[PDB]
């Protein structure tokens, strides 16, 4: 959140890997940006 | 404003704000009522010796001075020359070569 | 001080406008109208 | 200044706020030149 | 955003966003019932181009 | 001038000139003893500073 723009970078790569969070390197692109100009203090995910 | 938005009572629904802990950063809006704490003593309730009310009005009256009157205001804040632009002022493109 | 060729120019106008009278501006005075070069020496006299 | 642009300056302001603005980067563009062509001067020393 | 019939408070200062339009600045520049028009990194003029 | 024994009548309001000295408001504004103050052109927090 800068100055009431809230914005989302992501990627999706695929992997091969058991256990831990994959060693190596790439890039998340800007997906969107959006004007909300809330205070955000903290946060909680969605489960299905 | 003075013929639009003033009255010769006083029109008591604009508020200001005359208190805060900090100077609020720039855009910031700050949606509060909660008593200002001028005295060294903590003051709970709507209202206490030392404890004011962090709002006040303006009267806004014909009979005033100039100076006194009220002002509406418009902040045009934008963003240039950086990023894909969605607003344009009134010039025609061309073709392109 | 002493001046090369004096020329006093004369009119009348709405005070709101007087402004338009600066030394580069763009009202329908300064446009259309009397427009000052931009590096004009001089003095602008003006009363109700 | 208001940027590194200079067309980023003409095209967003007028000739005369502009003039506050493009005089800066003349005067710290000139200053870049002075020290460069300066070390090349002391350097040319060096190689002579 | 000029003759909307209520302003907001300054303490609750209302916010628009505006995207997707044709903006012409020479309807507010040109207006007389402005008293000041101050721009702090454009001309007043630039604004329509 | 606050604890004056006697204080003046309006029609004829004492008009007293303060200088060499030291405007410490801690026993003032932080005070019980007045049912208004009300500062016009400063902070009343920034009477010492
Ligand atoms: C938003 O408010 C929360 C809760 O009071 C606070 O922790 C946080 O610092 C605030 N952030 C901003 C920038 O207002
Ligand atoms: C007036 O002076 C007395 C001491 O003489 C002090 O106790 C009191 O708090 C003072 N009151 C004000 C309003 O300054």
């Amino acid at each position: 959140n800068i100055d009431g723009y809230f914005k989302i970078y992501s990627k999706h790569t695929p992997i091969n890997l058991v256990r831990d969070l994959p060693q190596g390197f790439s890039a998340l692109e800007p997906l969107v940006d959006l004007p909300i100009g809330i205070n955000i203090t903290r946060f909680q995910t969605l489960l299905a | 404003s003075n013929n639009l938005d003033s009255k010769v009572g006083g029109n008591y629904n604009y508020l200001y704000r005359l208190f805060r802990k900090s100077n609020l950063k720039p855009f910031e809006r700050d949606i509060s009522t909660e008593i200002y704490q001028a005295g060294s003593t903590p003051c709970n309730g709507v209202k206490g010796f030392n404890c004011y009310f962090p709002l006040q009005s303006y009267g806004f009256q014909p009979t005033y001075g100039v100076g006194y009157q009220p002002y509406r205001v418009v902040v045009l804040s934008f963003e240039l020359l950086h990023a894909p632009a969605t607003v344009c002022g009134p010039k025609k493109s061309t073709n392109l070569v | 001080l002493c001046f090369t060729n004096v020329y006093a120019d004369s009119f009348v106008i709405r005070g709101d406008e007087v402004r338009q009278i600066a030394p580069g501006q763009t009202g329908t005075i300064a446009d259309y109208n009397y427009k000052l070069p931009d590096d004009f020496t001089g003095c602008v006299i003006a009363w109700n | 200044a208001i940027s590194s642009v200079l067309n980023d300056i003409l095209s967003r302001l007028d000739k005369v706020e502009a003039e506050v603005q493009i005089d800066r980067l003349i005067t710290g563009r000139l200053q870049s030149l002075q020290t460069y062509v300066t070390q090349q001067l002391i350097r040319a020393a060096e190689i002579r | 955003v000029f003759n909307a019939t209520r302003f907001a408070s300054v303490y609750a200062w209302n916010r628009k966003r505006i995207s997707n339009c044709v903006a012409d600045y020479s309807v507010l520049y040109n207006s007389a019932s402005f008293s000041t028009f101050k721009c702090y990194g454009v001309s007043p003029t630039k604004l329509n181009d």
